[PDB]
């Protein structure tokens, strides 16, 4: 038996705004995510900066569904 | 030559209260937040020094972003 995959089709697609604060690697992000923690870590790791520098804000998502 | 004495506390008793909030993220970096503001007096500098002493970790792992 086979079962085909599936697209999430959340009406709102992926989206991020990043604000760099110019001081000490600080960055503030607005993002359509179910996972602000991994968002914060992945961004810290890419920048080579401690996690305490990165702030992620999530008001609402237009759908997530695991995607 | 002149001396001075100066009383320490708010003369309204209920103002002598103070909160802090601390997060340690999973890379061990620390985010300190407290009710004080920075106006140049080096409050945040002093709070990082207190936190580093209280936690027994280097100052470089501790951060104060804003009030
Ligand atoms: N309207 C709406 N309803 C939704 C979601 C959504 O995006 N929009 N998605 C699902 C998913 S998919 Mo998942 O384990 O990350 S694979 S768990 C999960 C679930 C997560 O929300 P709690 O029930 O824990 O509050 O919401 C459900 N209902
Ligand atoms: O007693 C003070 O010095 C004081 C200072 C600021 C605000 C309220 C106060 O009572």
């Amino acid at each position: 038996l086979y079962i085909g995959g599936q697209d999430h089709f959340y009406l709102e697609t992926h989206c991020t705004i990043a604000i760099p604060k110019g001081e000490e690697g600080e960055m503030e992000l607005f993002v359509s995510t179910q996972n602000a923690m991994k968002t914060q870590s992945f961004v810290a790791k890419m920048l080579g900066v401690p996690v305490n520098r990165i702030l992620v804000r999530v008001k609402r998502m237009g759908g997530g569904f695991g995607g | 030559i002149i001396p001075t004495k100066f009383g320490i506390s708010f003369t309204v008793p209920f103002l002598n209260q103070a909160g802090a909030l601390i997060h340690v993220y999973t890379d061990g970096s620390v985010l300190v937040s407290h009710g004080g503001t920075e106006m140049g007096q080096g409050l945040h500098t002093k709070m990082v020094q207190v936190a580093s002493k209280a936690l027994k970790i280097p100052i470089s792992k501790i951060y104060i972003s804003e009030t």
